[PDB]
């Protein structure tokens, strides 16, 4: 299918700065008849179901601030966080939903 | 040679009849030795076209 590498996968950065966390899948998974992306940003604090980041892996959705940031194209793709807080000791990861079967990142501890 | 001059009887001479043609004995095929099928469950079947 469309088996996806995450990076990094261990994100440990003190507090305040930026950090960043690409994705690469095997397909380019994108759209042009609608120039969509088809993928998603998602992150989960520890025992809670994840929240929803990032959708077409660039465009922000409500009660996002800029804590969190998508961008990407072709099959690279970037989540960029410009500061840090004290509630983001959480776990991301990226998801296509391009075509079945649906895939998920392999997590990302920061 | 009679039914070709569509006579009982027919007189001295040379008639040519009909045609000679050897015929195939054996068929063959020879195709190449791809053996991976088609990547037609990918082009049909998607979700998004
Ligand atoms: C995707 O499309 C193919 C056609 O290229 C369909 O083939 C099916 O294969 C399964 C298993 O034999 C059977 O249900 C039928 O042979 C096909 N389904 C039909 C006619 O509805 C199928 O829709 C998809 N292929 C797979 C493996 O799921």
């Amino acid at each position: 299918d469309i088996v996806m590498t995450q990076s990094p996968d261990s994100l440990a950065v003190s507090l305040g700065e930026r950090a960043t966390i690409n994705c690469k899948s095997s397909q380019s998974v994108l759209y042009r008849s609608n120039n969509k992306n088809y993928l998603a940003w998602y992150q989960q604090k520890p025992g809670q179901p994840p929240k929803l980041l990032i959708y077409w892996a660039s465009t922000r959705e409500s009660g996002v601030p800029d804590r969190f940031s998508g961008s990407g194209s072709g099959t690279d793709f970037t989540l960029t966080i410009s500061s840090l807080q004290a509630e983001d000791v959480a776990v991301y990861y990226c998801h296509q939903y391009y075509s079945t079967p649906f895939t998920f990142g392999g997590g990302t501890k920061v | 040679t009679k039914c070709t001059l569509k006579s009982f009887t027919v007189e001295k001479g040379i008639y040519q009849t009909s045609n000679f043609r050897v015929q195939p004995t054996e068929s063959i095929v020879r195709f190449p030795n791809i053996t991976n099928l088609c990547p037609f469950g990918e082009v049909f079947n998607a979700t998004r076209f």
